Order: structure tokens, then C-alpha cells, then sequence
């Protein structure tokens, strides 16, 4: 989309994650599999559950009957009640749906913000420990594992650890 | 092979199609409808209160007393009035300002 | 038998959403009457395979 | 812009440029010249015109016969058809210009992720085999040449081929 | 936000820059302290009054005067007046809600997009020079001074002067 991410150099989405809008697959010597990102997801839950009850509560309510309530003695008034239905009509109609579109936009590149975000985040973390393959994943120079994963994932990795076996690796 | 941390995004079965300012007809996970489509047929009262229902009887022939209106109802309050197509004055004549009344008593 | 805040000749409606498109002549707290077919919001991302 | 690559790092536009809105601009031994990118050229004018026909298609047509109609025994009558028009005039100019403003400033973010995202799209794929020069230009650590140069353009570049020897150049 | 600076990795802000809206914070052998950018922040300042004055000087005027003018004979003269009115407060307050709301989501995302747009610039110019730390600093593989932050800042900094040291530096 905007931030390239969903449709971009990420291309597909994934059915196997059932647990959240974005996160994680790692593929290990233990096990590969699936994991959400709890802390960007719940954020982002909580912002459209937010504007979709901005559009909707925001709405003025006014108790009002619409009807004919003029006869054929008067057929300018008529007109006049006429006029006035069609052209808030219009006004309603042509606002509301431009508003949808607007909105459906700013959602999608909302979305697609969320992904390159979790994306940079994890490689800030990583630096040049791992080989960026360019479609969302990051290749090791040395061996992670289940206990490295879940190191990464919760925000505290430790690049100097594997510092020296990366680099080797690195230059092989 | 080498050890692999990837990002992705969630995706499902689901065929709801929306669209943008950009693109159209673009698929997504779930969304939601904003548009009141439904029309269930029934007629309800009204923030608590019932309408005066009239049937094929005019607000004319009620109040004066037409021969061919049952006063059946007596309804001491309404919300709305409701009514049919098509009125069926015995005795021919007119009603000034009979709409202004029809105004006035349609609460 | 029963309660609505806004009332149409077909019909009566839930009053919760700001649009709808059933019918003109209406009495009540009543959504904004509009020329549209449908007004979808899209809540998720996109879906790719 | 927003994404800081028009008027941003990316300081001026090209003139060369026919072919299309975004493209590559090749120097090297052969020679040099502009070629367009027609991907991300066509999907953005899709986008575009689905924009413009989304603001113009999307107005609700209402036959309508604006006059005056009332007679000097209602100048009531005439202030209330007044009133109504001025206030749709009101409305309907404030909303469409604030639109068109509000869709411009979209419009030119629009093209500024366009170009960012080309630009990112190459750097992941050439890597460290370039000298990234921050004009938007990649200087290459080794030969590249015509057929080389479209690889790159096409999605399918080899970086292992000329990984040697751009690090030796590299460290030079 | 949506640029993932502000609250984003860059966690906080800072109380002691009074300067302007963007700024540095450099630590060296001589002393630390603060500083603005200049360029982007005023460019901020008048897009920024440039929207307001947009949103404010946009609005039509229109002499009018609301009032009942309808006695009790026409009471359903009065009730279109009051459809009237209505109709366009329900226009207006909805209209000028969600505006406010998309124009502060935008203007949030806009600044967010200036500060990640001048940590790309510094980086961009820096590269491998310097560790990036991931919370908004750079910390560097050589020893600079006042004499060389400000080179960094006004846009001219001299990466291969820098070079070698920085490397044997970086490999300890």
C-alpha cells in the first residue's frame, strides 16, 4: 500500500495466524510455527474500534417527521419541502460515501504502517546479525532457538552475544 | 539451512469486498456496514406511545362524526396517525384549513 | 406490539447507525436518508493469500 | 513530502523522463539514459483516475428549478427559499473546498510513497553491492553494465555473483 | 504514530529544547546540550498556520437572520423552518466533528513523518560510521567534536575522513 508492506516486498498474509492482525513466524532446529504481536494489535483494535464509533456516535440524532403536509392549493410550498429533501439528500449522500472511501484508505495504509513498523522495529533489534531476505524474514548468521525467538519477539536481544559467530558466518 | 524470524500479517476465508478513494472492489477481513438496510414490515408505537390508527377514515369524518367511521378507538394520547390509501364527507362540502388540523393533531 | 424510535411505511429500524436507505417519508429519531446502496467500513486489512 | 523523497533527498525531477512518472536513470560504460517503471507508473494512474471519477461519478444528479416563485405578499416565504439556498451554498462550498485540498495533499503524499517505495524496493535488492549516495542514486562496488542494469530493474539481480569482489572494493 | 517516531522508538520528548519542534541532542567530550533545526521546523510552522487559516478563512460568510417570523396560523411554516434548521445543524456539527478529528490525525502523522525524516537524513549521511542505537541516537565509532557536530548538522559531514578509524573501531 502507502508503507509498501501488505501487497509490497510482504506479499501474501498468513491463514495459519488465527491469534492476532500481525506477528511472527520463526523457523528453527526446534520448530517452526506462528505467534501474534499482542501489544500492536490490541493498539490497533482499540484506534478503529475508535473510529468506527467516532463516524457512528458522532452523528446528531433530532427527531423530526418527514412528510407531505401541504395540499394542491399550495404546490409551491410543496417544491419548497422538496427542494429542501433532496438537497440535504445530496449534501447526506455525497458526503457519506466520499467519507467511506476516505476512510477505507486511511484504514488499509493504517494497517500497512502497523506491519513496516513491527518490521523495523525487529530489525533495528537484529542489525546485521542477520541476512534480510527482502520478503518480510530475516536469515541468521548464527543459530537461534526458541529461547533467542521468544528473546527477540519480547524486545530484549542480545546482539553482542552473537556478535562474533555472525560476522564469521557472515564473511563464509 | 539457516534459522528464519519472519513478519507477517493476518489473513482469512473471508469475501467482503470495500472501497477506497484508490482502488475498488479490495477484499478484507471483516468490516462493518454503516447502512440501515432493513425494512422488517412491522408497524411499532412510538418512543412508548401508540399511533391512532384511522384505517380508511378521515381526520374530517372523525372529528364531525361520519356515519361511515367506527370511533372503535377513543385513544386518549398517540404518537403518529396512520392511515390508507384513498379517504371514503357524507355530506359534500370543504374544511378550511384542514391541513394545518391534520398538522395539529398528529400528536 | 412493540417499540421503535423511528418509524417508516415499510417498516421500522434499529436507529443505531448514522445512514440508512428505506424510506423517505419517515417519523422519529431517524438515521440520514441516503441514495446509497451500501456504506462498508473497512475494519480489518486487506486479504492476500 | 511526507515520505521525503520528492523535494526531499531526491532533490530535483527529471525532465528526460517521457515514458512514465517514476523511473531508473542509468551511467555506466555503455551509457547512460532514463527508462520508466510501468508497474508502479500504471498502478498509480489507475489509483489517480479511480480518484477523480470517485469525487466526480459520486454526486448525486436531482433535477431541480431554482427561482424565485413568491410574490411580494410573501417576502417571508422568499427569506425562508433564501435562506435555504444560501445555506446549501454555504455548505456545499466550504466541503468542496476543503475536499479538494485535503485530496491534493493525499494526491502528493500518494506520489511521494510511490517513489520512496521504488527506491526502497531497489536498496533491498542490491544491498551493500552499492555505495547508497543519498540522491537517490546507488554507485556500484563492481562493473555493472546494460544487461546487468536491467536485471536490476526486472526484480532479478544477482548478488551473490558480484559479492566478492564489490567487498574488496568496498574495503579499498 | 503512523511514522513510528513520536512514542514510537524514539520513546520520549524533550523538556529542554524550547528552540523549536525538532531538534538534536549531541554528547561529546566537550559538553552536551541542545539545539533546533531551523529549516524543519519554520517549513512545520507554516504548513501548520497555512491549515488552520485553510479551515478558518475557507468558511462562508452570509448575512442572515434566524428567527420564528411564522405565527400560529402557520404552524407548518414554522415546523419546515425547524426542519430547516435542524437539517443544517445536523450538517455542521457532524461535518466540523469528524474534520477536526481527520485534520488532528493528520497533524499528529505529519510530525511524526518531519522528526523520522530528519533521523533518515542524519543517517543517511553518517551511515557505518556510527552505532545506531535504535532510540533515536547515534553513538560514534570515532571521536567528534563541536567542531564536527556541527557539520553534521548544517549538512556537510566528511565520511572518509572519518573512515578508517571508524572501521578499526568498529571491528574491536
Amino acid at each position: 500500500g502507502l508503507f509498501g508492506a501488505i501487497a509490497g516486498f510482504i506479499e501474501g498474509g498468513w491463514q495459519g495466524m488465527v491469534d492476532g492482525w500481525y506477528g511472527y513466524h520463526h523457523s528453527n532446529d526446534q520448530g517452526s510455527g506462528y505467534a501474534a504481536d499482542k501489544e500492536s494489535t490490541q493498539k490497533a483494535f482499540d484506534g478503529i474500534t475508535n473510529k468506527v464509533n467516532s463516524v457512528i456516535e458522532k452523528m446528531n440524532t433530532q427527531f423530526e417527521a418527514v412528510g407531505k403536509e401541504f395540499s394542491n392549493l399550495e404546490r409551491r410550498l410543496e417544491n419548497l419541502n422538496k427542494k429542501m429533501e433532496d438537497g440535504f439528500l445530496d449534501v447526506w449522500t455525497y458526503n457519506a460515501e466520499l467519507l467511506v472511501l476516505m476512510e477505507n484508505e486511511r484504514t488499509l495504509d493504517f494497517h500497512d504502517s502497523n506491519v513496516k513498523n513491527l518490521y523495523d522495529k525487529v530489525r533495528m533489534q537484529l542489525r546485521d546479525n542477520v541476512k534480510e531476505l527482502g520478503n518480510g524474514c530475516f536469515e541468521f548468521y548464527h543459530k537461534c532457538d526458541d529461547e533467542c525467538m521468544n528473546s527477540v519477539k519480547n524486545g530484549t536481544y542480545d546482539y553482542p552475544k552473537y556478535e562474533e559467530e555472525s560476522k564469521l558466518n557472515r564473511n563464509e | 539451512p539457516g534459522d528464519q524470524i519472519c513478519i507477517g500479517y493476518h489473513a482469512n476465508n473471508s469475501t467482503e469486498k470495500v472501497d477506497t478513494i484508490l482502488e475498488r472492489n479490495v477484499t478484507v477481513t471483516h468490516a462493518k456496514d454503516i447502512l440501515e438496510k432493513t425494512h422488517n414490515g412491522k408497524l411499532c408505537k412510538l418512543n412508548g406511545i401508540p399511533p391512532l390508527e384511522l384505517g380508511d377514515c378521515s381526520i374530517a369524518g372523525w372529528l364531525l362524526g361520519n356515519p361511515e367511521c367506527d370511533r372503535l378507538l377513543s385513544v386518549p394520547e398517540w404518537s403518529y396517525i396512520m392511515e390508507k390509501e384513498n379517504p371514503r364527507l357524507c355530506y359534500p362540502g370543504s374544511f378550511n384549513d384542514y391541513e394545518e388540523l391534520k398538522y395539529l393533531l398528529s400528536s | 406490539n412493540c417499540e421503535t424510535k423511528c418509524q417508516t411505511p415499510l417498516g421500522a429500524i434499529n436507529t443505531t447507525l448514522p445512514f440508512h436507505n428505506v424510506h423517505p417519508l419517515t417519523i422519529g429519531e431517524c438515521p440520514r436518508y441516503v441514495k446509497s446502496e451500501k456504506l462498508v467500513l473497512a475494519t480489518g486489512l486487506r486479504n492476500v493469500p
